[PDB]
């Protein structure tokens, strides 16, 4: 390998630069239309971020939970499915249940309308379940595929296995345990 | 012995052994070291270089090659605990002049 | 590149002729104060001038001793030099019946051929520089002072002065860049001229072992 | 543990009587002690035997001698030649008599310069003689001087003998 | 970049088939031709700058109708800009005026 | 005030390069580290460099020692050619002992093999 390399004082162009790396790799074999060649645009890898999964194209802010309802109700006149959790013990008496207060899970309430959800000025949503305000809040965001199915055994050996349709956000509700405080101090 | 509960006595350590070697007083750290701590005789063979006793090296069976020589009692426990490991020390003894 | 590449070959090149100076071989003065500018007249740049071939020295004579007595300067191009680049060499001074060269290397010497020039030949002494150590002269440094090789007569006055045998003067090891420059062996004694804080010199001497 | 390190690898060094500085063995570290052969422990200056000009103002106080003419350029060298070729001045160094005889050298400008600055005639006439009072040097205050500064370079020397490793181990632990 | 199988999400590697060079998985079937150039940028931090312009350098920006430097109101100045970090910076401009009793720095 | 030159401290343990690269004056560069000066220079510049190192180290904190001192500590380290060091591997070239060795460490192994 010669070592003695030589140099000099003129300035390089910056296009001369531009199309010699452009000549570089622009060049491309695309001309085989066949089977083998052809690509599935809907099973490309998946690049590791999931909301940045399209690293090959054919050419996030947070949300929260008085937008997300703006825009599932004034947006889009199409239904949503939502994934909420609740706090251990909801406000209740379990109706004729054979009790000692325990937990009160929404397996021990009737059906009907249980409460309303107000929500306020200003992004305070509120969860009115009686008396008590429950707050709630947007929970981690899931990206991935969560969906929601249903397992019908209604036979003793074989049943139906049935999707509902995909779940794309998470609600977290939780008590106000300052309103809790300010109603009684201890 | 060691402290002043046993009526011990002080230490040489090993630091004014070297500010007794600065200033050159060789009887001095030689009176200090020997003659103040632990004095003794033995009595070396010339020939066999081994210890013995009143003249008289009972290895060889002789008493022509013995000489007096002034030691350090720690010096003979180590020449002594030394022997029985069977690492035998040997003293070659020159002369003076 | 091209000017670095011929500062080298010009400062190498005056290393070569104070270190041929004092070794006690005939150097001409012209060759001792020679500018770049007068370098570029006889060699020039890269394509034109070649190294291995055209730089080289053989001139160069031991004129208190005998000009019989001859020294071989080479700049072999390979930076890592073969054994058969040595055998090449070792024919060409064979041939030419001298028994002391150098040899200027670029960036070092394989193993194999350095185990070779020691065991070569006694009569067939060839010397390993590397060319990075001869940018600059360790001999002009503000802290290596003026070693003087001694002559065998004055050895024996010294060992006769403080009545001593050779092997109790301070050692200076035969692998060591003075002693490389020196051209000396096992068995000299040189003098060291110490710079004082004073006016005055100290001198010391040291054996080669 | 620095300064034991330091002791029992220079404990064995001495300075012998033929002034070379010898290992346990027997091979020379040094040829001369520190090149002079001086004491670490009598140096009066920076680092150096001797401070000339403080011995030469010593030598002016102790002994003035009132009665004695004062000496000029030319007699103070040729009177300081006169006393440094004698005998005992061979047994010191030759960069010793070249610092005194450079002092000297110094002295006697002084001396010039003062007496072109003042007009006085070196035949010793001139009419106020406190002017022979300036730079005033005598040739027994000469003797002296050149006597004291022997005297301390024979007692500033290495005595043999001296456990000079334990010195230099002291020195640099403490 | 890792990118990985839809079917089992194993890693990729790059090999060569018969028509173009692949991404394929080591564990299940799935392949997928590279039809396109694709890439992937570093992009990484290059040297500081700030002594590098101090004392008169090899500067060239300047250029006829020049804006002059707002305190002395004389074209007596140098002016640049460079990425200070990698080249996906927006260039900040930066100007240095130097004249006779006047040694001011200015941004 | 009569003058304004660059120096230029370098942060690195290769001597030999740094010497011969252009534009840097090879006749006047030191260092701190003795041995790669030993490799460079000499012993005889590893013995000024270590007298010159010490007694900069000894003039930062204020103390001052005498030049025959460091110079004699220097000439102890370097009389056999090679840069010694005080700890027991270069004691062990210097001294030939036996028993000032097996005061130092290990227990019993210098004592068997001197016997052996
Ligand atoms: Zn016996
Ligand atoms: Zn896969
Ligand atoms: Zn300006």
């Amino acid at each position: 390998r010669p070592e003695v390399i030589q140099s000099h004082s003129i300035f390089e162009q910056g296009p001369a630069e531009m199309m010699k790396k452009k000549g570089n790799w622009d060049k491309t074999v695309d001309v085989s239309d066949m089977g083998p060649s052809h690509i599935i645009n809907i099973k490309k890898e998946k690049r590791e971020t999931d909301e940045e999964t399209k690293q090959i194209l054919r050419m996030l802010p947070k949300d929260v939970s008085v937008a997300e309802l703006l825009r599932e109700l004034s947006l889009t006149k199409e239904e949503e499915l939502l994934f909420l959790q609740l706090p251990d013990t909801l406000p209740g008496q379990p109706p004729t249940q054979d009790i000692a207060e325990n937990a009160c899970t929404l397996a021990d309430l009737t059906e009907g309308q249980v409460g309303k959800l107000l929500i306020r000025k200003s992004g305070r949503v509120q969860l009115l379940l009686g008396k008590v305000t429950l707050d709630v809040t947007m929970g981690t965001a899931c990206s991935f595929l969560q969906e929601l199915v249903s397992v019908g055994l209604g036979d003793s050996r074989t049943g139906e296995m049935t999707v509902l349709g995909h779940v794309k956000h998470k609600l977290v509700c939780s008590p106000d345990f300052e309103s809790l405080l300010d109603h009684k101090h201890r | 012995t060691e402290g002043r509960s046993r009526d011990g006595g002080l230490r040489l350590g090993e630091m004014e052994r070297d500010c007794l070697i600065g200033y050159g007083a060789s009887m001095l750290l030689l009176e200090r070291l020997m003659i103040s701590s632990d004095a003794f005789e033995v009595d070396v063979c010339g020939q066999c270089g081994l210890l013995g006793y009143s003249g008289w090296c009972h290895y060889c069976k002789s008493s022509c090659h013995v000489s007096s020589l002034r030691i350090p009692y720690a010096c003979k426990l180590l020449f002594q605990e030394l022997q029985s490991m069977n690492i035998i020390p040997r003293l070659k003894l020159s002369k003076y002049n | 590149d091209d000017e670095e590449e011929t500062y080298r070959l010009w400062k190498i090149r005056k290393t070569i002729m104070q270190l041929c100076h004092d070794r006690g071989y005939l150097v001409t003065q012209d060759e001792l104060d020679q500018t770049l500018e007068e370098f570029k007249a006889q060699s020039g740049d890269k394509p034109s001038e070649g190294r291995p071939r055209r730089t080289d020295l053989t001139v160069l004579v031991a004129h208190n001793d005998d000009p019989t007595d001859q020294m071989f300067v080479f700049f072999p191009e390979e930076p890592k030099v073969g054994i058969k680049t040595i055998k090449v060499y070792c024919q060409r001074m064979q041939e030419e019946n001298i028994t002391r060269a150098l040899i200027v290397v670029q960036q070092g010497m394989t193993p194999s051929a350095k185990q070779s020039l020691v065991d070569m030949a006694p009569k067939y002494i060839l010397e390993q520089f590397l060319q990075q150590e001869l940018l600059i002269n360790i001999t002009e440094h503000e802290l290596v002072p003026e070693h003087v090789v001694m002559t065998k007569e004055e050895v024996t006055e010294l060992l006769a002065r403080y009545k001593l045998r050779e092997n109790q003067l301070p050692r200076i090891q035969a692998g060591d860049p003075v002693a490389r420059y020196f051209g000396i062996k096992r068995g000299q004694v040189v003098k060291i001229i110490r710079p004082s804080e004073t006016a005055g010199r100290y001198i010391t001497y040291r054996l080669v072992q | 543990y620095m300064q034991r390190r330091l002791v029992k690898s220079l404990e064995d060094l001495c300075s012998q009587y033929d002034l070379t500085v010898r290992s346990s063995t027997g091979d020379i570290i040094q040829f001369i002690y520190g090149g002079d052969g001086l004491d670490p422990a009598a140096m009066e200056g920076k680092d150096e035997p001797l401070e000339f000009k403080r011995v030469l103002d010593n030598i002016k106080a102790v002994f003035p001698c009132p009665s004695e003419p004062a000496l000029s350029k030319n007699e103070l060298i040729l009177t300081t030649e006169s006393i440094m070729k004698k005998s005992e001045f061979l047994c010191c160094q030759d960069s010793f008599l070249q610092e005194i005889k450079k002092f000297i050298k110094g002295v006697s400008e002084k001396i010039k310069k003062t007496r072109d600055k003042y007009g006085i005639n070196d035949n010793g006439t001139t009419e106020p003689r406190v002017l022979y009072q300036l730079d005033r040097i005598t040739p027994t205050q000469v003797e002296k001087f050149l006597e004291t500064c022997r005297d301390k370079y024979m007692r500033a020397q290495m005595e043999p003998g001296s456990a000079v490793g334990a010195l230099c181990a002291q020195s640099i632990g403490e | 970049m890792l990118l990985f199988c839809p079917g089992c999400g194993n890693g990729l590697i790059v090999e060569e088939g018969q028509r173009c060079h692949r991404f394929s998985c080591n564990t299940c079937p799935y392949v997928h031709n590279i039809t396109r150039k694709v890439t992937n940028r570093k992009y990484p931090k290059l040297k500081e700058v700030d002594d590098v312009l101090g004392g008169a350098a090899a500067w060239e920006n300047v250029d006829s109708t020049a804006e002059s430097c707002p305190k002395c109101e004389h074209p007596r100045a140098y002016f640049m800009q460079l990425q200070t970090r990698s080249a996906d910076e927006p260039m900040t401009t930066f100007y240095k005026c130097c004249n006779a009793q006047c040694g001011h720095r200015w941004r | 005030s009569g003058k304004e030159k660059y120096k230029l401290l370098v942060e690195g343990d290769n001597l030999r390069a740094v010497m011969a690269t252009h534009g840097v004056k090879g006749t006047r560069t030191t260092s701190n580290n003795t041995y790669e000066v030993e490799k460079t220079l000499g012993i005889e510049a590893a013995r000024t460099t270590i007298i010159n190192e010490i007694q900069y180290t000894m003039v930062n904190h204020g103390m001052s020692i005498d030049r025959r001192h460091v110079m004699l500590l220097s000439d102890l380290m370097t009389y056999k050619g090679e840069v010694l060091g005080i700890t027991r591997f270069g004691l062990a070239k210097m001294k030939e002992s036996v028993l000032m060795l097996a005061s130092f460490e290990k227990t019993a192994d210098h004592l068997f093999d001197a016997a052996y």
